[PDB]
DNA sequence: ACCCCCCCTTCGGTGCTTTGCACCGAAGGGGGGG
């Protein structure tokens, strides 16, 4: 098996409305030390901006524009991760990455195998 | 509880070794450690009627910001009785091995009276404000050779009801470390070194419990080892299809030098081409008789050398060299020319802007590799000035042990291990 | 005469006392010899009541009291001193009143081991020493420590006043006004005088301040007046004190040299050494550094530290530390040669090693460096030498002269130049040799050297190569030693050789410098080695 | 929040045929050491990973992609520009949390 | 007579560039402190 994102669970959400996002993981184990997954956005027409990571340790880091709404999660049964995206605006329409983050060495860490990405609309 | 008799080899004195100056962030927190050590009688105040001294400095403790004390007991360890009265193979197997400090341990042993002498260090002050602060240790200090021996009695105890439970679990102790391989992954590793850790913690052995940093340097990472995944990094000759006659003599000159420890190696069909007096930009085809050559010369660097076998009664020797662009090779042997191992590091700390950084992480990286497959610590030939390390070393160390080491001045004639 | 508990001292382990014999004194001498004993004896001091003897002297102040203790000091135990340095002003902050004291009779005024005293016997009429005698080695080192418990209670429940032990030295000083500094110095002085320390109002509350051969002033700090000798003909134990002085007087006077002077060192002590025209000139340049006073202010922990670095030439460095511009906190010098071939670029890591040390010890920290190499002469250097070498965070100024690489070997061989293959030998009985050189377009050429060596006939055949060539050439030896020190760049060296060789580089384009072993038929090499 | 590390890059688009040699810089608001990784993301599909640890190739990365960094300016260079190599490149910290990504770079064809 | 630091030169021990050559640490000259 080699390593595979897949996000699902976008669509058009109402304003004030929530939704959870699922990344389901396939080639590597959540439980795996070092591991961990990453969820960026991406406004149609604009640039990358990162929102959070939960590692394989239960840590979790988010960013300031999602603090208090989202919360990552991970199960290690379904070895799946989520989001769940509460109190949505319409600056939150983008499309939703889902990616591997790996701290391999003493100095190495980044983003692989992104998943194609799901596409969340907030209507206003 | 009592104390072990600890006396030195016959016809040496203690160590007396000039304490070296250091920052006021480690100033501060050498005092602020001795005070609270000197309160629970670990350390007590001495004099200037000691006539013995070691060096103190302080280091960072692990995945943390606090500072740490480490002493350096190299030339103590050099002048206490060898400590007499087995290395496991399959250490350097296990999928992974991951690295405990439990010398907290010492900290609770008393330690020889008759001894306590010769473990005094001495606190220096911000522009000589205040003469020298000494201490000597009434406890098995970290880092001296004699604690885990005096202690191996107590430790085997504790870890016999966790070898019990879990009899495929190699556990290996060189100083204030334990080195546990396994066999274990998809985070089933990770869980019985929490029960190792727990384990510890009921016979009153703390371990450092801080949860593993997120942000660079994942300087954690340098104690979670894989063993089973280690590479050699062999002589390797220049891969051409066209071949000027100054690339023929850097590679007639690599493998003259290769041949004093590959002893297949022939030279004759490949010299044959420099025979005329030609300029040394001017491209030269190779006879059918020099091919061959060349191929068996690669065919020949393919594989260590045979007949070379671990000496314990023996040191080990490291040498290393800069190959630049962040590349560093290195050889571990004890007789010349008989390496037991050839390796090469690269995207280390400070690959981009410190030469220091690099080399002491690779010092670090080559000690932790000799204690899992041979449980020593080897010499190292550095290839740096002395002036330039000593000034800078300290501040890039993360280990409980230092390894000696001398300085060495070896322009690179040819490029043998790195093409 | 103090309460403090004894210090346990022993001697070496299958030694005895001194048992010396006491050597004839004069007559003016034993007059207060026998006067001074007394006073002693009766201060209790000393005791009269041992088949050990030590040799005692004595030398006008007045006059003097000391015991020659030598043959008790080599069979004393060992110590590890408390001093571990000097102090120095620059590390000082700036306090609004200060006070500087001394104790009269430190070593006197210590009790010495009991069980000890029995060595410490001399004649004059044999008396034994009941405190610490001066001429012992062990009398400074536990003074000091005695010294230092006393003022730890005052330390303690003072923690905003600063003391500066040196010995029986104290520098104090804080931020409260001058009527409660007053007062707490007297508490000081009760305190020493409790503890068995009298204070002779060797007693300074005025300003400016003598501590450690310096001034202090409420704001600048500077040495004591340097008086240099003007000596009509030089000898060169003058010569010898007068590098001695500039040394000292490089801490807070910017860009002493020193190097041409020291070039007369180079020998009887009486010797009259006629100057050269470079060491006077050198003199006189410092003489006129020295005319005009020059100061230092005091440490901020608040600005950074700055340190800037300047070449002054053959091998000379000076340097000034500061955090405020035109304010110097100390300066210094650098002049070392470390190795018979090296580069401006080695020697400057060399002082920034130097200045990092002095700094840690005198600030505990590390300056910024402001260095005048560009920045993409360092990373040119670093990146390519095969030693490792680094430098702290530094920043580049643009004060020539310039650090520089005066030539590059070249990595590749150049296309269209006249390629070279030199070689050298010589026979070790003989003492002599030649070296000579056989190009690819049928040139030849060998010069005979006279005693000469192994390694110094190899370097000649590559000097050869570099005169009979034009400005782009290759050269192929089998000396692995001359590579040695071509490759590491050095624009100076010891030997005229090798500078020879340097000057000749510096003139040069391209030059591609490569190595083939010998007797493996390299063509070239092979026919200039019979050649030779 | 004001303590996030700023990742600025320039030029925001440059146009360049096959065969010319690019420069995209990258400058962080503080020092982040040599912790930068480069990310390329042709139109309409998810971002790869270009290069981490300032200077290293992911694998399958072609010889031409470099990374370099003097201090706290990041420099990434294509020495000969391929019709694949048409994407929007963005330079990413991990120096500290939060991550933050640089406003991207568009390299178009003319 | 004792104790500490600094610079400059000389000298001898020590391991390769090998029987010459380089590097380094101690000692002895000087400065400074008590």
């Amino acid at each position: 098996m080699e390593v595979q994102l897949v996000e699902s669970g976008g669509g058009l959400v109402q304003p004030g409305g929530s939704l959870r996002l699922s990344c389901a993981a396939s080639g590597f184990s959540l439980s795996t030390s070092g591991i961990g997954v990453t969820w960026v956005r991406q406004a149609p027409g604009k640039g990358l901006e990162w929102l959070a990571t939960i590692w394989w340790d239960d840590d979790n880091r988010y960013a300031d524009s999602v603090k208090g709404r989202f919360t990552i999660s991970a199960d290690t049964s379904k070895n799946t991760a989520y989001l769940q995206m509460n109190c949505l605006t319409a600056e939150d329409t983008a499309v939703y990455y889902c990616a591997q983050s790996a701290i391999t060495s003493v100095t190495d860490s980044a983003m692989d195998h992104w998943g194609q990405g799901t596409l969340v609309t907030v209507s206003s | 509880i009592e104390t072990v008799p600890v006396k030195l080899k016959p016809g040496m004195d203690g160590p007396k070794v000039k304490q070296w100056p250091l920052t006021e962030e480690k100033i501060k927190a050498l005092v602020e450690i001795c005070t609270e050590m000197e309160k629970e009688g670990k350390i007590s105040k001495i004099g200037p009627e000691n006539p013995y001294n070691t060096p103190v400095f302080a280091i960072k403790k692990k995945d943390s910001t606090k500072w740490r004390k480490l002493v350096d007991f190299r030339e103590l360890n050099k002048r206490t009785q060898d400590f007499w009265e087995p290395h496991p193979a399959g250490l350097k197997k296990k999928k992974s091995v991951t690295v405990l400090d439990v010398g907290d341990a010492y900290f609770s042993v008393p330690l020889d009276e008759d001894f306590r002498k010769y473990t005094a260090f001495t606190i220096p002050s911000i522009n000589n404000e205040t003469p020298g602060i000494r201490y000597q240790y009434n406890v098995l200090p970290q880092g001296w050779k004699g604690s885990p021996a005096i202690f191996q009695s107590s430790m085997t105890k504790i870890l016999e009801p966790f070898k019990k439970q879990n009899p495929d679990i190699v556990i290996y102790q060189y100083m204030d470390d334990l080195y546990v391989g396994s066999d274990l992954e998809i985070g089933q590793h990770r869980t019985k070194i929490e029960e190792l850790r727990q384990h510890l913690l009921r016979w009153g052995l703390t371990t450092p419990d801080k949860k593993h940093q997120k942000e660079p340097p994942f300087l954690w990472m340098g104690y979670e080892l894989h063993p089973d995944k280690w590479t050699v990094q062999p002589i390797v000759l220049p891969e051409k299809d066209s071949w000027t006659v100054n690339d023929i003599q850097k590679l007639v000159g690599k493998l003259n030098w290769a041949s004093q420890i590959y002893p297949g190696i022939k030279v004759r069909q490949l010299s044959k081409l420099l025979r005329g007096t030609k300029a040394l930009t001017e491209v030269i085809p190779l006879t059918e008789e020099a091919e061959l050559e060349l191929a068996e010369n690669r065919e020949i660097l393919k594989e260590p050398v045979h007949g070379v076998y671990y000496d314990p009664s023996k040191d080990l020797i490291a040498e290393i060299q800069k190959q630049g662009q962040g590349q560093w090779t290195y050889q571990i042997y004890q007789e010349p020319f008989k390496n037991l191992k050839t390796g090469k590091y690269a995207r280390m700390r400070g690959a981009h802007t410190n030469d220091v950084k690099q080399l002491t992480e690779a010092v670090q990286k080559i000690t932790t590799e000799s204690i899992v497959i041979w449980g020593k610590t080897p010499k190292f030939k550095l290839p740096i000035q002395k002036e330039t390390w000593e000034t800078w070393w300290t501040e890039y160390w993360q280990a409980t042990w230092i390894p000696e080491w001398e300085f060495v001045n070896t322009p690179p004639l040819v490029k043998l291990w790195y093409q | 005469i103090s309460p403090i508990e004894t210090v346990p001292v022993k001697l070496k382990p299958g030694m005895d006392g001194p048992k010396v014999k006491q050597w004839p004194l004069t007559e003016e001498k034993i007059k207060a010899l026998v006067e001074i004993c007394t006073e002693m004896e009766k201060e209790g001091k000393i005791s009269k009541i041992n088949p050990y003897n030590t040799p005692v002297f004595a030398i006008k102040k007045k006059w003097r009291k000391l015991v020659d203790f030598r043959e008790l000091n080599k069979r004393t135990q060992d110590f590890w001193e408390v001093q571990l340095g000097i102090p120095h002003p620059a590390g000082l902050k700036k306090k609004k009143s200060v006070t500087v004291l001394d104790v009269g009779d430190a070593y006197f005024s210590v009790p010495l081991d009991e069980d000890f005293r029995k060595y410490t016997a001399f004649t004059i009429i044999r008396y034994q020493y009941n405190v610490l005698p001066q001429g012992w080695k062990g009398s400074p080192a536990i003074f000091q420590s005695s010294m230092t418990k006393i003022l730890e209670p005052f330390k303690k429940q003072n923690p905003d006043i600063v003391i500066y032990q040196y010995m029986d030295d104290l520098y104090v000083g804080s931020d409260l006004e001058i009527g409660q500094h007053r007062t707490k110095i007297e508490e000081l002085r009760q305190h020493l005088l409790r503890w068995g320390l009298t204070t002779p109002d060797k007693h300074q509350k005025e300003p400016p301040f003598l501590w450690m051969g310096y001034e202090l002033h409420p704001d600048k700090w500077t040495v004591q007046p340097i008086v240099l000798p003007e000596k009509d003909s030089w000898t060169v134990n003058d010569i010898q004190k007068l590098v001695g002085k500039l040394n000292w007087a490089s801490q807070i006077y910017p860009g002493i040299k020193v190097r041409q002077l020291s070039k007369l060192l180079r020998k009887a002590l009486t010797e009259v050494i006629p100057l050269t025209e470079e060491a006077e000139l050198e003199l006189a340049e410092n003489r006129e550094i020295l005319k005009e006073p020059v100061h230092g202010v005091y440490y901020d922990p608040s600005k950074d530290l700055i340190a800037e670095i300047q070449k002054q030439g053959q091998g000379q460095w000076t340097y000034q530390i500061y955090q405020e511009p035109f304010k110097n906190l100390k300066t210094g010098k650098y002049a070392r040669m470390r190795g018979a071939h090296t580069n401006d670029v080695k020697q400057l890591t060399e002082a920034v090693q130097k200045i990092t040390t002095e700094s840690i010890v005198i600030w505990g920290k590390t300056p910024k460096f402001k260095l005048p190499i560009q920045k993409e002469t360092w990373e040119t250097w670093w990146t390519e030498y095969w030693q490792a070498t680094w430098i702290p965070e530094w920043e580049f100024v643009n004060t020539p002269p310039l650090v520089k690489l005066w030539y590059q070997l070249e990595k590749e061989p150049i296309v269209g130049a006249e390629t070279f293959y030199v070689d050298g030998a010589a026979n070790r009985e003989t003492k002599l040799g030649k070296a000579g050189y056989v190009t690819n377009k049928g040139r030849q050429k060998v010069v005979p050297l006279t005693n000469t060596t192994n390694q110094k006939t190899e370097l000649q055949a590559i000097y050869l190569a570099l005169q009979d060539s034009g400005l782009e050439v290759n050269i192929v030896t089998d000396s692995q030693y001359a590579l040695g020190i071509i490759q590491a760049q050095p624009d100076k060296s010891e030997s005229e050789l090798v500078n020879q060789i340097i000057e000749q580089l510096i003139k040069k384009e391209k030059v591609y410098l490569a190595w083939v072993p010998a007797h493996k038929g390299i063509g070239g090499n092979e026919q200039v080695d019979k050649l030779v | 929040g004001g303590s996030d590390i700023q990742m600025t890059q320039s030029p925001s688009s440059l146009s360049a045929s096959v065969g010319d040699r690019v420069t995209i810089t990258c400058r962080a608001s503080q020092d982040i050491s040599s912790y930068l990784n480069w990310y390329q993301q042709k139109p309409g599909k998810a971002p790869k990973l270009l290069i981490y640890y300032t200077s290293s190739l992911h694998s399958g990365v072609p010889s031409r992609f470099s990374g370099s960094r003097s201090g706290t300016d990041f420099t990434l260079t294509i020495s000969s520009l391929q019709p694949e190599d048409f994407a929007t490149y963005y330079c990413q910290q991990y120096s500290k949390f939060p991550w933050t990504f640089g406003q991207g770079t568009k390299v178009e064809i003319k």
